[PDB]
């Protein structure tokens, strides 16, 4: 709840900062893509039979 | 001999084709070969040559 911050601005101010900059460093560690796993999982066997 | 003759006289057997590559220059036919198969009635077993 409030009335806890709008005495003590700079515990907002901090908390804001840390969730920025939690997020900001991690968009750097994991990959990007254009579209994710859509297609259904298939296993393909194959052999070749000359002549 | 009877199993060596069932071995040699029940096979399938890789022909290959007429025209495969690399063909000659100008070739215009190409046709699969079917060569021997295996035996499927009991008849065609039975006139196996010993």
């Amino acid at each position: 709840m409030s009335k806890f911050f709008i005495d003590r601005p700079i515990f907002a101010w901090v908390i804001a900062l840390v969730i920025m900059l939690a997020g900001g460093l991690s968009i750097l560690s994991l990959p990007v893509n254009q579209y994710p796993a859509i297609a259904p999982p298939a296993i393909a066997v194959q052999v070749s039979y000359p002549g | 001999d009877v199993s060596s003759a069932i071995q040699a006289q029940n096979v399938q057997i890789s022909s290959g084709q007429l025209g495969g590559l690399p063909a000659v220059k100008g070739q215009q036919l190409n046709a699969t070969i079917i060569g021997k198969t295996r035996l499927q009635t009991a008849e065609q077993f039975e006139n196996i040559l010993l």
